[PDB]
């Protein structure tokens, strides 16, 4: 039985109401628990039967119900309750939790600092391409590479990697590692990667060439 | 916990001219071909003193003494110029002509452990590497070595006695301590042999270096020094009379799997739903016409021979260790008697030879239609096999009381002895006859169940 | 109040695992057990339940056959014995009780343990290997460049990097761990520095891989 949680990615601010839904199919009337977990840690039961508050957790907390849509509310976000939410139910089967819900500190728009970090020559012996392209301490999250072999479009051949947002700053950093071989690496002149981010007014491209 | 120990010492991969033999072969001889099979001699064999232990292990008939004990000499005392650290490497490679004929005795089937059900030997490997029969010569063949040192009331096979009396001579000339002994014979088998078994500490040391050179010099299974675990076996089974019986129920196991898979083929393939043969028919009823007969009266001739050899095993090893019964040591021991009723196979009663000609086979070899037949017309009630008459006088017992899959135990309960003994022999051919050709198993339990309870 | 998993290995695709998950001051005699596993950088995902007597067992839909659990109360431990492993079971397992003792399998987790690593491919724990990534002046914008390594094929158990023996901290953004194509981790470690800077004192990159005992210690231009 599927237990859909949204919205998947809710930003605030400190101080803010934080709400976070956990629509249930069936019913499964208040055998529902909220989970919180903070990066790299076991998770953490907050309330259990939808609404009992387990001892030790700020009453900050609340989690209340109605019919099969289960809510639970942060009435002042606080610094250290930036977490993932799970709302896991636990009637009878297949107790499935939720998609999770993770929270994030919400700032000003900011923009990447790209970067086209190119591939190293002893990488060249190695034999494969390493083509990264860096963006650094942006914000929002939501941010598009894409990478121009000769300004030619370029799909399945590259990865991406988020750090979680930092502590200090609330700002994100992202890395896209363009892998090609020796023969398509030779095979063309220019790599380009192109930034598409919401701070930014037009998508910015930062570019080499491999005689460069 | 302990640890492993140095070295990659004993380089020694051509120890030298052991003349006692390059190959174990006490379950007939090394392919091409068979032949040379060693038995488990019975009870009350002379040159085993008056043999009140338990019977002679075939592996132990042909121990590889190596040249601890040796012959070129008639019987040679052969410790009077030969050494005793040539066993730690005919340990290691007396289990090299054996991990080598481990990988060929035990991994392609001449010996008895060697063959499982149908598809041989590699298809099953413990972890450590090794087919099965190595973790059985660590404790089988390097703790019969140990007892061979130690020696119980059996002497094996060249009056051990003389090597004990020389190691009281010609190895207490000196050994360990100066020739002011320590202890006497109490500390003789602890002193030679507790710096033999506090250098059992070091030959568990080199017996470890044994395995490990068994991954490092001969490399059928190549890891650490760990034979069976870094320590040495549990007391009160080192006893020859305790892990020679378990050697035997382990043997006689895989054995009786191996006659049932060969009564298969010759009752479930080559057979048919009343287990009979080409044109079985009355005749003698519907008697097997012979192809099951040399397929299965083999079965009952080696049930009859193992059952001579354990009748007397059992009832020694009940009075050494009283309390504990030869099935309960047996089955948990290893996994494939879990299909063993040893009480059954073995019944002490001539109403269960006439009726179980085949023992717990016999449903499974001769099948004469089981049918409950009602109070009248030609009752045939008394013709199947029987039941004891109820014994007045038992104890109400915790034994056997199930374990629940809590890992829990009843831990209270006790069983009447109405119950316990509960005659329902009759149940159990049927129940091995009906692994196969299911939806007839039901039909032949409803009239079984019906026998058993009328 | 105490649980610890054992049993957490690199297993061939298709093989079998048994975990183990301990108990402490707790009675774990009348509390439902479960399982949850946690794929990298996922969420968490029932995996099995088991009953205070072990009468009542239940699995996710996924792994389901595949997956067996299991209790022995008097050696206090709770089992799942897990085969045919497939490429994506790969998670950190945590084992957790009930926080009410009751007859059912499923219940609120309140107690959880550490968790560990079952990560299954058909790698061979090969070491790193560690790539620079030289700046330019390109990049040298708005008077602040990078500098990185990139961590490449170093299967298993992710790395720890660090810059210049830790003397760096600020603007470090060392990149979590990815699986490529190859079965093989990949990351990248790169810190972003005043491009005045660039060329004046000396960066040097400390991959550590404990499964490989690899320790490689690069300068970078």
């Amino acid at each position: 039985i599927q237990m859909t949680q949204s919205p998947s990615s809710l930003s605030a601010s400190i101080g803010d109401r934080v709400t976070i839904t956990c629509r249930a199919s069936q019913d499964i009337a208040n055998y529902l628990a909220w989970y919180q977990q903070k990066p790299g840690t076991v998770p953490k039961l907050l309330i259990y039967a939808a609404s009992t508050l387990l001892s030790g957790v700020p009453s900050r907390f609340s989690g209340r119900q109605s019919g099969t849509h289960f809510t639970l509310t942060i009435s002042s976000l606080q610094p250290e309750d930036v977490a993932t939410y799970y709302c896991q139910k636990y009637n009878n089967a297949p107790a499935a939790f939720g998609q999770g819900t993770r929270l994030e500190i919400k700032r000003t728009v900011a923009a990447p600092s790209v970067f086209i970090f190119p591939p190293s020559d002893e990488q060249l012996k190695s034999g494969t391409a390493s083509v990264v392209c860096l963006l650094n301490n942006f914000y929002p999250r939501e941010a598009k590479v894409q990478w121009k072999v000769d300004n030619a479009l370029q799909s399945g051949n590259s990865q991406e990697s988020v750090t979680e947002q930092d502590s200090k700053d609330s700002t994100y950093s992202l890395s896209s590692t363009l892998t090609l071989s020796k023969a398509d690496y030779e095979k063309h002149k220019v790599y380009a990667c192109e930034v598409t981010h919401q701070g930014l007014s037009s998508p910015v491209t930062k570019s080499f060439n491999r005689g460069e | 916990t302990n640890i492993n120990k140095s070295e990659t010492s004993c380089d020694l991969n051509a120890t030298n001219y052991i003349r006692g033999c390059q190959s174990k072969t006490y379950d007939g001889k090394i392919f091409p071909g068979k032949g040379g099979e060693k038995q488990w001699i019975c009870k009350d064999t002379i040159i085993h003193g008056d043999t009140n232990g338990a019977c002679i292990p075939p592996r132990t008939q042909n121990l590889c003494v190596g040249e601890l004990w040796d012959k070129s000499y008639g019987g040679r005392s052969n410790i009077k110029n030969d050494t005793k650290e040539l066993l730690k490497e005919k340990i290691k490679n007396a289990i090299h002509k054996e991990t080598e004929l481990l990988y060929e005795y035990h991994d392609t089937g001449t010996a008895i452990i060697s063959k499982n059900d149908k598809k041989g030997q590699k298809g099953k490997n413990d972890p450590n590497g090794l087919p099965k029969g190595f973790c059985h010569a660590v404790q089988r063949s390097f703790i019969d070595y140990k007892n061979m040192i130690l020696g119980t009331s059996v002497n094996i096979y060249e009056h051990i006695g003389k090597l004990q009396e020389d190691i009281k001579k010609i190895i207490e000339k000196g050994t360990p301590q100066q020739k002011d002994k320590i202890g006497g014979v109490g500390s003789s088998t602890e002193n030679v042999n507790a710096w033999w078994k506090g250098i059992e500490r070091e030959m568990w040391d080199a017996v470890r270096c044994a395995i490990t050179k068994i991954n490092k010099k001969n490399n059928n299974s190549i890891f650490n020094g760990d034979e069976c675990g870094v320590s040495p076996p549990t007391g009160n089974d080192e006893d020859q009379s305790v892990s020679w019986f378990k050697e035997w129920g382990e043997q006689f196991c895989i054995e009786r799997l191996r006659y049932e898979q060969n009564i298969r083929e010759a009752c479930t393939i080559n057979g048919k739903n009343e287990k009979k043969c080409i044109n079985s028919k009355s005749g003698q009823g519907d008697k097997i016409q012979g192809a099951c007969k040399r397929k299965c009266e083999k079965y009952k001739k080696y049930i009859s021979e193992k059952k001579q050899e354990w009748d007397k095993q059992k009832t020694k090893y009940e009075n050494k260790y009283v309390g504990k019964s030869a099935s309960d040591l047996l089955k948990e021991n290893y996994p494939e008697c879990i299909s063993a009723n040893f009480d059954f196979i073995f019944n002490d009663n001539i109403e269960y030879k006439t009726y179980y000609p085949y023992g717990d086979y016999s449903s499974i070899c001769s099948c004469e239609q089981v049918k409950y037949y009602k109070y009248n017309n030609a009752e045939k009630k008394n013709n199947k096999s029987l039941c004891y008459e109820k014994d007045n006088d038992m104890t109400w017992s915790k034994k056997y009381i199930k374990k629940l899959e809590n890992g829990r135990s009843l831990e209270g309960v006790y069983v009447p002895p109405r119950r316990q003994q509960l005659c329902l022999y009759e149940l159990f051919p049927i129940i091995i006859k009906n692994e196969e050709g299911m939806e007839k198993a039901k039909e032949e339990l409803l009239e079984t169940l019906q026998i058993v309870a009328e | 109040v105490r649980l610890v998993e054992y049993g957490g290995r690199v297993v061939r695709p298709g093989g079998s695992l048994r975990l183990s998950c301990a108990a402490g001051g707790f009675d774990f005699d009348d509390y439902g057990m479960s399982w949850v596993r946690q794929a990298p950088g996922k969420g968490l995902e029932w995996v099995a339940g088991i009953n205070w007597n072990a009468l009542d067992k239940k699995y996710a839909d996924s792994v389901k056959g595949r997956f067996t659990i299991s209790r022995d109360n008097p050696k206090s431990s709770v089992y799942l014995q897990m085969t045919s492993l497939t490429a994506e079971d790969t998670a950190l397992y945590y084992c957790a009780r009930d926080l009410r003792n009751s007859i059912f399998a499923t219940g609120a987790l309140g107690n959880w343990g550490q968790g560990t690593l079952v990560i299954v491919s058909s790698a061979s724990t090969k070491g790193p290997s560690v790539f620079p990534l030289a700046p330019s002046s390109k990049s040298t914008s708005g008077g602040t460049a990078a500098l990185g390594c990139l961590v490449k094929d170093y299967f298993p158990e992710p790395v720890t990097v660090s810059w210049n023996s830790g003397a760096l901290t600020s603007g470090v953004h060392t990149f979590p761990a990815v699986l490529q194509s190859s079965g093989l981790y990949s990351l990248s470690s790169v810190v972003t520095v005043p491009s005045s800077s660039l060329g004046t004192q000396t960066y040097i990159c400390n991959v550590n891989h404990k499964p490989s005992n690899t320790k490689v210690d690069k300068k970078v231009e």
